[PDB]
């Protein structure tokens, strides 16, 4: 479970960094990962 | 005779009728308003399509009818207003596209409550 959890949020994050190269730097290890916890459970909801 | 089209009617007339008693009802208790008639005037007359307009100027200036010329102008209007709606419906708006059709009648849009407040 340990692997198979892990490589799926490599994947997306994978996924995700390769869509948009730009904040692909270094400068967003807290924001790519932000945005790869939240892609990892569900679509985010926008407040409307 | 065919009873079928009498009930509806029988209906439609008994609540009708009873929707009349109940303005007469209202209007000899609470007497009218003298002006926001106006307000009423007007907020009947902002609803009414911009392609009736053109026989609402053509109502004030004279040259409406004698009283069949206009029962037979307003019509046309009607008609188009009519064939308007319909390309609306299939073909959407003037502003609005395919996709943007697509988007309404499936409902993917929710209304926009950042805007509301």
């Amino acid at each position: 479970v340990e692997a198979a959890y892990s490589a799926y949020l490599r994947r997306i994050a994978e996924a995700y960094l390769a869509e948009h190269p730009q904040m692909a730097a270094p400068e967003h290890a807290a924001h790519v990962a932000r945005v790869v916890r939240s892609r990892a459970l569900g679509t985010p909801l926008s407040f409307d | 005779p065919r009873l079928a089209a009498v009930m509806p009617d029988a209906v439609y007339a008994l609540v009708q009728g009873t929707h009349k008693l109940g303005e007469y009802a209202h209007d000899l208790v609470f007497p009218p308003t003298p002006e926001d008639l106006r307000k009423l005037e007007q907020q009947v007359n902002a609803t009414i399509p911009r392609e009736f307009d053109r026989v609402r100027q053509r109502y004030a200036e004279g040259k409406i009818a004698n009283d069949e010329q206009l029962s037979s102008e307003l019509e046309d209007a009607s008609f188009n207003w009519y064939r308007r709606q319909l390309r609306t419906s299939v073909v959407g708006a003037t502003d609005e596209e395919l996709e943007d059709v697509a988007v309404r009648k499936l409902r993917l849009e929710p209304p926009a409550l950042q805007a509301s407040l």
